């Protein structure tokens, strides 16, 4: 559906804000090395955060 | 009987060494504290969902 907000650039390796399709938060975006299975989007932990 | 007492003490120290160098789990009273603290922290983390 994707409600109308303009997209911006992707900045990595420093403490920034982010918004991925409504998933608001604050943290460091480092690139990963663990491939998903190609039907999955999220990821969770013990406290059920992304 | 000094030499006999010396050999008995050395044999007892060696048997303590053997019962620790085997896989006899003897430090259960110390492992219980670590287990209970880790379990309390895990429950406190799982209460956030």
């Amino acid at each position: 559906v994707c409600g109308p907000k303009k997209s911006t650039n992707l900045v990595k390796n420093k403490c920034v804000n982010f918004n991925f399709n409504g998933l608001t938060g604050t943290g460091v975006l480092t690139e990963s090395n663990k491939k998903f299975l190609p039907f999955q989007q999220f990821g969770r932990d013990i406290a059920d955060t992304t | 009987n000094q030499k006999l007492i010396a050999n008995q003490f050395n044999s007892a120290i060696g048997k303590i060494q053997d019962s620790l160098s085997s896989t006899a789990s003897a430090l259960g009273k110390l492992q219980d504290v670590v287990n209970q603290n880790a379990q309390a922290l895990n429950t406190l983390v799982k209460q956030l969902s």
